[PDB]
């Protein structure tokens, strides 16, 4: 269940384990991909193999003509998505510079269909995503309690919490504003909203006697764009989705361009790019100061960059990883054969390494995101009779 | 104090820290080594048992102070009186056959 | 074995003095040519031999005819080799100036053996001279355990240690570049490097809530040269194999005028006798400063001024010195007979005149360059891997 260097714990001391190292300097959490199923997202590998089976006809080229995926993979359902629509953006951009009418004609419908199946599980709620107050809904119980205890857990006159993610849903954001305070995502305005990357070293204060915490998108947000205009702008839920949402979602063909930000397409510019490389030097700069706690969950560890950044910080003595790994069984299996995926030999190599400050959890399903928020520590409704009275006068 | 290549702990009720010296937790290694014995009885130990702070220390305990002398047991009822007897026993059995316990 | 004041002493008292000594202000080290043995070098008798051996027809010039060298002292293996070769550099210089034709060319052929013999001695690596991470090797294990003994026993606030040699090998250099550590030899500058004598007197400061240590070297280096500039220069290893080593190692006749800086041969320009007076002088002013302590390890004691300064720098009562000599047996035999050597007779006089600031070690092997290292205090609290096993797995991540 619990391992740290090759030695087992329980629960009571695990409990006393995290509540010491939430006491640190600073602490941030990384959330993937695997944390928002439990509240109507889902996996990856989901998408890939509902579009092959929804699109035999595409599957063929992508593997006969352009070599664009291996079938090994496509078999075990181990595509990565970003990186295929990354590497398909330029293709068309390719083939629209050099004038290839077919070329273009070609790849103007595989980016449609995959950017239908990119979108239709993200929004987590259907067509009720343009409404109000969709924070206090039941699945977002536990984002709430969650941001309260990261929160109220941080001494008097200490630094903020930090929160990373890869999901780019709106899920985080929908629990702050029904909670009642601040997230800098870095942007800032209301009728032409923009990008300022100085926006992070800022804090509120009473000038007559508090909530504010910082979220990076390491892949972008469903609700950003570039108006032709050279600029990043934000808007909101109903906007987006009268501006171009329903269009991409209901029309079967519907393409633009180099016009949308997610999942981390259209790189190749020199201007969205600028949005990345500042979202991966902050999430560098923040694991090399001292006195850190990092907490890992719902990660795949797929990107060899994370895994390289967090394996060369390890050096400083005073750095502290807790990671959870629902399926280390068949990952111990598998390496005892002396075989795998590359994801494989990391979560394993991990484990048989010398250094107390390394934890693993591989308890099959003890490490699921409910049971995690549940660890935190807490504390040992009066608005629940005015209903009635509201209800009295109408 | 520092050996050749090891260590070794020798006390006298003479010698104390000079003033203004840093002070600084205990870990594990310390604590196994202070607890260490001569490099000449090690194989002729019996494991005793661990601390609770750590839990990460062994006790041993040399044969020849083990049952060189005579020996007494105190306690409530049951805190570990016969217990203690009958698994001392056996340890120095498994040990040493040639041992008589009546 | 181990004597001070006339008397022997044991292991544990003499390592307790030995730690007692490294808390003063100031700290330095004396090494010699016996210091680098153990990592492939070779001692002055063996460099005769090999000369005398390689070379038996330029014997007769050198011994008969211009009166250079001695027959006794070359039959016994103990000619002072530099000082035969400042000596040379002599002749050829008045034979140039004079326009005697056949003088100026027998010394060109004296000189480039003497050099060729000299230089091959030196580079402790061979064709692998001019690589890069010379210093990951295990030849020089111990000098990495000296120079982080030396540092790490210096509390906040007090000097920084001072190293003295006669080599002219890269061993140090090499053993200081792997560990971190940034030494001062009174040199800046990359493209054009210089000689500047006052950066003797600088030491580093953080700014954002390092270490370092100097080295004098009195004999010079094999990368220290002068070229048409009234000035010196250094340059890196590669460099110096690329320009001059590989033609001096690998062909028959190539010399050139003033322009090589070792072991202290062109001595009669103002411009390169600066740098030998200035190491000299320094060496001189160290000694005579209060709470000094000094170690002595691969001396040979052959030479007069050191001797001379060490001798009178003991008038002070806060001044302490522990020498190292292999020989001591066969030196107190050969001298109660009535003969001996120079050397001989000072170590001797030393051991034998009562002083609680001298102390004599000789035991034969017990007097060598690891042993030595040895006797230096480990801090209690040092740590001692798992750095290895990171970098590895971190190359094979793909
Ligand atoms: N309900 C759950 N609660 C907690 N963890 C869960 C749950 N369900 C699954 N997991 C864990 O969630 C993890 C998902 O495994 P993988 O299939 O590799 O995830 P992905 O395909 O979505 O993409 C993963 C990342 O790769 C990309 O680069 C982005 O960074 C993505 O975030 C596993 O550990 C599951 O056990
Ligand atoms: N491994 C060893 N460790 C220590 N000492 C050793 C070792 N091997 C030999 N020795 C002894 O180390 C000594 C080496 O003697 P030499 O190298 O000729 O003396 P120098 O380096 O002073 O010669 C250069 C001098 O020339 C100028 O005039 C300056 O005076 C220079 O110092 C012998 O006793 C060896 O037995």
């Amino acid at each position: 269940s619990i391992y740290q260097g090759g030695n087992k714990l329980n629960e009571d001391d695990f409990r006393s384990h995290v509540y010491s190292l939430c006491q640190l300097d600073n602490v941030g959490v990384l959330l993937g991909a695997g944390a928002s199923v439990g509240c109507g997202g889902k996996t990856m590998k989901d998408v890939w193999k509902s579009f092959k089976q929804n699109y035999p006809e595409l599957l063929g080229a992508l593997i006969d003509k352009y070599l664009l995926v291996s079938q090994i993979d496509s078999d075990n359902n181990l595509v990565n998505v970003e990186l295929l629509i990354d590497e398909a953006t330029k293709f068309l951009s390719v083939a629209k510079t050099r004038r290839c009418e077919d070329e273009e004609e070609e790849f103007r419908k595989i980016l449609s269909s995959l950017y239908k199946e990119v979108t239709k599980a993200a929004l987590l709620t259907g067509e009720q995503f343009r409404e109000k107050n969709q924070g206090k809904k039941d699945a977002f119980k536990y984002h709430k309690e969650l941001i309260s205890k990261l929160i109220s857990n941080r001494q008097p006159g200490q630094s903020a919490p930090a929160i990373f993610t890869t999901n780019y849903d709106l899920a985080l954001e929908w629990a702050a504003e029904d909670l009642g305070i601040q997230l800098f995502n870095g942007f800032s305005g209301l009728h032409t909203r923009q990008f300022y990357p100085q926006n992070f070293d800022l804090a509120f204060r009473n000038v007559n006697a508090h909530y504010h915490a910082y979220l990076y998108k390491l892949h972008g947000s469903l609700t950003w764009y570039q108006n032709d205009s050279l600029t990043v702008n934000e808007v909101s839920a109903s906007q987006a989705y009268d501006e171009y949402i329903n269009d991409i979602i209901n029309k079967d063909d519907f393409y633009r361009g180099q016009h949308l930000i997610y999942p981390g397409a259209n790189k190749y510019s020199h201007t969205i790019g600028f949005v990345y490389g500042e979202m991966f030097r902050r999430f560098g700069e923040f694991i090399s100061k001292p006195q850190t706690a990092l907490f890992i969950n719902g990660f795949g560890f797929g990107d060899y960059h994370i895994n390289r950044i967090i394996l060369g910080a390890l050096l400083n003595p005073s750095f502290h990883v807790v990671i959870y790994y629902p399926e280390l069984k068949e990952a111990i299996t598998k390496v005892s054969k002396g075989g795998g995926s590359e994801a494989e030999k990391a979560i394993v190599t991990l484990k048989n390494m010398a250094f107390n400050q390394v934890t693993v959890v591989g308890g099959g399903s003890k490490a699921y995101f409910n049971s995690f928020v549940e660890h935190l520590p807490y504390p040992v409704n009066i608005v629940d009779e005015l209903v009635e009275a509201i209800a009295n006068l109408s | 104090k520092r050996e050749l290549n090891g260590y070794v702990f020798i006390s006298e009720d003479w010698r104390l820290p000079a003033l203004g010296s840093s002070a600084v937790p205990l870990t594990s290694d310390f604590l196994n080594i202070i607890y260490s014995i001569d490099k000449e009885e090690l194989p002729k130990a019996v494991e005793l048992g661990v601390d609770s702070r750590t839990k990460t220390v062994k006790i041993f305990a040399s044969v020849d102070k083990l049952l060189s002398r005579h020996l007494a047991v105190l306690g409530s009822t049951g805190y570990g009186k016969s217990n203690f007897n009958a698994l001392l026993t056996r340890k120095v059995s498994e040990k040493y056959p040639n041992s008589r316990i009546v």
